[PDB]
């Protein structure tokens, strides 16, 4: 998961 | 001052999905707000937005929804709720788009909707000062200083926020063409  | 119901709207929005987060996982709400992870999936239309909702961290979400109500409300507040609502519609729905293609479609937060406020006041600001909006040295500062450390993975997602920021850009050009 990445988060922006 | 500073309130706008769009704003406000988005603000609740993320933190009512961030409580439904933590009282049924990540996973979970993942599921049903990521972008599309397979094509039979592509009709559910609220995926290519409901991701910027999904927030995995109490930090992360105060963090965006600080710069979201700063930004977010100067550009209510100057320009009106209807331009709030296109440049976050657009923002959402092409940093979504570019970070699935970086990385694939396990993502979310507002930092792509935000890189395109911070893109569109600043750009805003410069070419057309009577808009009622600008960003500052200080804050394009560190806006610089969070994309780049995003390469560096010290700001994970970075398509979204080089894609959120050239969609900000570029809306901000075309707005400062028409006066």
């Amino acid at each position: 998961v990445r988060m922006a | 001052e500073r309130a706008g119901p769009v704003t406000w709207v988005m603000m609740i929005a993320c933190v009512v999905v961030f409580i439904a987060m933590q009282i049924l996982g990540d996973q979970e709400v993942m599921l049903w707000l990521a972008w599309p992870f397979d094509p039979t999936l592509k009709f559910e239309f609220w995926r290519y937005f409901t991701h910027a909702l999904m927030h995995f961290s109490l930090m992360h979400i105060l963090f965006n929804l600080l710069w979201w109500w700063y930004l977010g409300g100067a550009v209510e507040k100057r320009l009106g709720s209807g331009k709030l609502i296109v440049i976050t519609l657009i923002s959402a729905l092409l940093s979504g788009y570019v970070q699935q293609k970086f990385s694939g479609p396990w993502f979310g937060g507002l930092s792509g909707v935000v890189f395109a406020l911070m893109g569109y006041v600043w750009l805003r600001g410069e070419r057309d000062p009577q808009s009622g909006i600008y960003l500052q040295r200080g804050l394009i500062i560190f806006a610089l200083i969070w994309i780049v450390a995003g390469w560096f993975d010290l700001s994970m997602a970075n398509g979204a926020h080089i894609a959120g920021l050239a969609v900000g850009l570029a809306m901000a050009f075309v707005d400062s063409l028409n006066a």
